[PDB]
């Protein structure tokens, strides 16, 4: 099936997704650390394939860019 | 048997530069006390430093604000250099509101009765548009030593500032001959201190001496 | 096959620490071994440390 980017991710607590918006994308200016989820993505195996911060790369989110193909309904953050 | 030194003079050369004279001192004690007090003054003096900043409409430091000459990061660096003395409390929130073209300096910070700005001309930023306005809440905390933000463990927009709490900038000490009523083998110790203007030199000297005495209490009764 | 792409840009401030490589313009390179406290550094007659 088509992979989905959303804030609905299984087997993860609500606190670990407080930095994500309703679209499952990290806010601008969020102070992230190693392991934090930046973009929540699920594969319909749904498996947890979300983009996480690489280990020990604790930093600040300064820009988010969204690129969508024709025919795809772009999300609310988009 | 040993003559005990006393604080005999405080020459306030400037607001941030002073000289404290301890007299009389026996042989060797001048340099001993000078180095001990220098190390304690440079390492352990308490002071107030900016730790958190909240600028309206700003999400992070790696950004720009319309009508502001400086980057938000540069504004944070300037606020890191803001020298403030707080009375009766270990944490305060200052409010800075400014509008119109001109340098936004420490003098524009809202007056607080328990807060004294030692250098009102400290430039915080520059507004370059007549319709531009900046509003920030600055958190000032009392501490000691150097406390980086990264080693410090928040809504988006609250920017952490590395805290250099130490008010002492430079310490030098010179041991020279002292003129006593009947003795000639007595020295005097002149401690030259350059601070940020937020600590009294006599208060700093007594503070360092108290720290040294409390650290010496362990050796005084060895067991 | 790509439905969408989200690019996130992370800014990190790297502060100097032992293990970092410093150099002049003369080929004098080295690795920082210690972050010495200010009161431990050599200082001149005016109390200014290096």
């Amino acid at each position: 099936g088509p992979e989905e980017i959303t804030a609905d991710i299984p087997n993860v607590g609500e606190a670990a997704l407080s930095k994500l918006d309703e679209s499952g994308i990290v806010y601008i200016g969020a102070e992230v650390t190693g392991g934090d989820i930046l973009v929540g993505k699920v594969t319909p195996k749904v498996k947890d394939s979300s983009l996480r911060v690489p280990n020990g790369v604790s930093g600040t989110v300064i820009d988010v860019q969204v690129f969508t193909r024709d025919g795809v309904e772009k999300d609310k953050r988009a | 048997e040993f003559l005990k030194p006393r604080l005999v003079d405080i020459e306030q050369v400037s607001s941030t530069h002073a000289k404290v004279t301890l007299e009389p001192l026996e042989r060797g004690f001048g340099h001993t006390l000078g180095n001990a007090l220098r190390r304690i003054l440079l390492s352990s003096m308490p002071g107030c430093a900016v730790t958190e900043v909240e600028i309206d409409g700003v999400l992070h430091e790696y950004s720009t604000k319309e009508g502001v000459q400086e980057d938000i990061l540069e504004i944070l660096l300037n606020l890191k250099g803001l020298a403030v003395r707080v009375q009766g409390k270990d944490e305060v929130i200052l409010t800075l509101n400014k509008s119109g073209i001109g340098p936004v300096t420490a003098a524009d910070i809202t007056h607080d009765g328990d807060v004294e700005i030692v250098k009102p001309q400290h430039v915080i930023c520059h507004l370059t548009d007549e319709n531009a306005s900046i509003s920030m809440r600055i958190k000032v905390q009392r501490g000691r030593g150097y406390v980086p933000a990264s080693t410090r463990i928040r809504p988006i927009g609250r920017l952490l500032v590395d805290a250099c709490y130490s008010p002492v900038e430079r310490i030098a000490y010179n041991v020279e001959a002292a003129r006593v009523e009947q003795r000639t083998d007595l020295d005097k110790l002149v401690i030259e201190m350059e601070t940020n203007g937020t600590i009294d030199p006599e208060e700093a000297i007594r503070r360092a001496a108290t720290i040294l005495a409390e650290q010496l209490e362990a050796f005084v009764d060895l067991r | 096959g790509v439905l969408k792409i989200v690019k996130v840009y992370l800014a990190v401030k790297r502060r100097i620490q032992p293990g970092d490589k410093m150099a002049g313009r003369h080929g004098n390179k080295g690795v920082i071994s210690k972050i010495n406290p200010i009161e431990d550094m050599p200082y001149d007659e005016n109390g200014t440390p290096v």
